[PDB]
C-alpha cells in the first residue's frame, strides 16, 4: 500500500547533484566530497521557516515546496528507512538561531511534528560559547567523526541563523578486497604529477556498463555493493588517463545514475581501486546563489517570517562537512587516475555521497 | 569497414517535419556518442544534437531546440534526428558523427532543403 519516496528521494538528490556541480565547478580540480541528499535534507527543513521570495527561490531551485501533503512524512520515512539497517555511517543536521529572538507561536510544535528535531537556540554574542555548542553538537552528533567545522570561525556577535549538516562514511564491502593484494602504484593526478598511493585489488563479478557523454568523453561505470544490499557505491572512471573528469560531472543527474544501475550487466573484472580517506567543509553560501537561491543570505532582503518576526534575520552561514573512508573492510579497471563516486541508496535512488578523487 | 551513411533528407514546405536517420557499423556503437551537425556553403559547420551511449543524455544547438529531437538505438546501430518546424534557414547538409574520444567518425551527409 506504500511505496518508497523514490520521486522526493531523486527531487532531493537531483538539487543536490546541482550543489555539487556549482562545488566541483568552482574547485581547482581538488578533491572534493559531499551529500547530496544531505544539503537537500538540509534546505527542506529551511523551507518551513521562510517565506515569500525567499521560500519561493528554495522551491524553484529544488523542485519541491514542503508545505503539500506529506512532503514531510516521505522525508522522515525516507531518513529512517535509509538509517534503518545501520558507526559505519552517521548524519547531522542542525538549525541555530539567537535564543533572543521571539519565534512565532506554533513553528517549533510544527517543526518537530514534521522532522522529529529541533532548532537549537543559542547566543551568538557569546562567540567562543556558540562556537563551542555548534562544534559539539557536530562532533558527538557523528559519533566523534566529525570533529571540527573550521567554517565557525566566521560566527560572530551579529550572527542570528546558522545552518549546519555532517556526515560520515565508512562502509564495508559485500566483498572485501583481499589484504594481501594491498599494493603501492602511481596515481596519475590531473596536472601531470604522479603519487605512490596504496591500492586494493580483487577479481570478482561486478555490476558495469560503459558511459560515455554526449560530447563523447568516455567512461567505466561499476557497482560495489557494501556488505548491506541496501548502499552501492557507483565509481565512474576515465577509461584512460587522458580523458577529463569534469564532462561527466557537469552532465550528473540522479536520474542519470538510476539508469546505469538499470543498463549494468554483472561481468568478471580485475578491480584496482585507491584507498582514500577524504574530508570536505564547502561553505554552501555561493553554491546557493548560483542556483538563485540569493535573499536567505541577505539581512533586509530575507523573509524568516514563518520562524520569526524580528529582523533583520538571515543565514549569516551555511555549512557541509563530509568525511569519507574506503579501505579493504581477461577485463582490467585499474583506477590510476582522476575519479568520481556515488554512494546509492538502492531501494529509493538517493544520492546520499557524491565525489571527485584527485589525488588519494 | 566503418561506416556511417545517413538518409531521409529531401525538400519540405516551411513548417514540415523530417525524419533523419543513420546507419553505422564496423565499430561500437553502443559505446559511442551519437552526433548531428549541419552545414552550408559561406556558413560555418555547426552541432544540431548530440546523445550519450545510453540514458539519452541530450544536447543542441540553440537554433533548433525545441524543433529537433535526437533519439537512437543501439541494437539496430541507428541514430535518428526528427526535425519539426522547419524554416528556410534550416537548409543544409546534415553530416552524422560519432565519437568516442580521441576517435571520431563521419558520414557522408544528406540534403536538406526547406523553401
Amino acid at each position: 500500500v506504500h511505496h518508497p519516496p523514490s520521486y522526493v528521494a531523486h527531487l532531493a538528490s537531483d538539487f543536490g547533484v546541482r550543489v555539487f556541480q556549482q562545488v566541483a565547478q568552482a574547485s581547482k580540480d581538488r578533491n572534493v566530497v559531499f551529500s547530496p541528499y544531505g544539503v537537500a535534507s538540509v534546505l527542506a527543513m529551511l523551507q518551513l521557516t521562510t517565506g515569500g521570495e525567499t521560500q519561493q527561490q528554495i522551491q524553484a531551485a529544488m523542485g519541491f515546496k514542503i508545505d503539500d501533503k506529506g512532503m514531510a512524512p516521505a522525508l522522515r520515512h525516507l531518513y529512517k528507512e535509509l538509517m534503518g539497517p545501520w558507526d559505519e555511517i552517521s548524519t547531522t543536521d542542525a538549525i541555530f538561531v539567537q535564543r533572543d529572538l521571539k519565534l512565532v507561536q506554533g513553528f517549533m510544535p510544527h517543526f518537530f511534528r514534521l522532522f522529529r528535531s529541533t532548532v537549537k537556540q543559542v547566543d551568538f554574542s557569546e562567540v567562543e560559547r556558540a562556537r563551542f555548542i555548534i562544534n559539539d553538537w557536530v562532533k558527538t552528533h557523528t559519533k566523534g567523526m566529525i570533529s571540527h567545522l573550521l567554517g565557525t570561525g566566521a560566527v560572530d556577535q551579529l550572527t542570528r541563523l546558522v545552518l549546519v549538516n555532517a556526515l560520515y562514511f565508512n562502509g564495508q564491502w559485500k566483498t572485501p578486497f583481499p589484504d594481501s593484494s594491498t599494493h603501492r602504484r602511481l596515481f596519475h593526478k590531473s596536472d601531470g604529477s604522479t603519487v605512490s598511493v596504496p591500492m586494493m585489488a580483487q577479481t570478482n563479478k561486478f555490476n558495469y556498463t560503459e558511459f560515455t557523454t554526449p560530447d563523447g568523453h568516455y567512461y567505466d561505470i561499476l557497482e560495489l555493493p557494501y556488505h548491506g544490499d541496501t548502499l552501492s557505491m557507483f565509481i565512474a572512471a576515465p577509461y584512460e588517463k587522458e580523458v577529463p573528469l569534469s564532462a561527466l560531472t557537469n552532465i550528473l543527474s540522479a536520474q542519470l545514475i538510476s539508469h546505469w544501475k538499470g543498463n549494468m550487466t554483472r561481468l568478471p573484472r580485475l578491480l584496482v581501486l585507491p584507498k582514500f580517506s577524504l574530508e570536505t567543509e564547502v561553505d554552501l553560501r555561493k553554491p546557493l546563489e548560483n542556483l538563485g537561491m540569493t535573499d536567505m543570505f541577505r539581512p533586509f532582503q530575507a523573509d524568516f517570517t514563518s520562524l520569526s518576526d524580528q529582523e533583520p534575520l538571515h543565514v549569516a552561514l551555511a555549512l557541509q562537512k563530509v568525511k569519507i573512508e574506503v579501505n579493504e573492510s581477461p577485463e582490467e579497471i585499474i583506477i590510476d587516475r582522476p575519479f568520481l563516486f556515488v554512494v546509492r541508496h538502492n531501494p529509493t535512488g538517493t544520492v546520499l555521497f557524491m565525489g571527485q578523487v584527485m589525488e588519494p | 569497414q566503418v561506416q556511417l551513411v545517413e538518409s531521409g533528407g529531401g525538400l519540405v514546405q516551411p513548417g514540415g517535419r523530417l525524419r533523419l536517420s543513420c546507419a553505422a557499423s564496423g565499430f561500437t556503437f553502443r559505446t559511442y556518442a551519437m552526433q548531428w551537425y549541419r552545414q552550408s556553403p559561406g556558413t560555418e559547420r555547426e552541432l544540431v544534437a548530440a546523445i550519450s551511449n545510453i540514458g539519452g543524455v541530450t544536447d543542441y544547438g540553440d537554433s533548433v531546440k525545441g524543433r529537433f529531437t535526437i533519439s537512437r538505438d543501439n541494437a539496430k546501430t541507428t541514430v535518428y534526428l526528427e526535425m519539426n518546424s522547419l524554416k528556410p534557414e534550416d537548409t543544409a547538409t546534415y553530416y552524422c558523427s560519432a565519437v568516442r574520444l580521441p576517435q571520431r567518425y563521419w558520414g557522408r551527409g544528406t540534403q536538406v532543403t526547406v523553401s
